[PDB]
């Protein structure tokens, strides 16, 4: 049970380390790339991707 | 007969809040109908996605 749970702990972290923003101005991609030009946008993006 | 610089300028700030609440002030798109338990592409009120 132990192991389960632990790989469970990190698959869970994984996933909730979505919602960070990492210094960007939104989290959820497609709003951050449905209100900015490519070239203002592309800075953001390439701090959440990173 | 005031120089560039002391010329008055009319100024308007349009703060909106873009927010989750339900939007009452947005552009003129069409709005078509849905399509349901097939998956499409919605721009679903902003909410571009899949």
């Amino acid at each position: 049970q132990d192991v389960v749970n632990q790989n469970a702990q990190a698959l869970n972290t994984l996933v909730k380390q979505l919602s960070s923003n990492f210094g960007a101005i939104s989290s959820v991609l497609n709003d951050i790339l449905s209100r900015l030009d490519p070239p203002e946008a592309e800075v953001q993006i390439d701090r959440l991707i990173t | 007969t005031n120089g560039v610089g002391y010329q008055p300028y009319r100024v308007v700030v349009l703060s909106f809040e873009l927010l989750h609440a339900p939007a009452t002030v947005c552009g003129p798109k069409k709005s078509t109908n849905l399509v349901k338990n097939k998956c499409v592409n919605f721009n679903f009120n902003g909410l571009t996605g899949t």
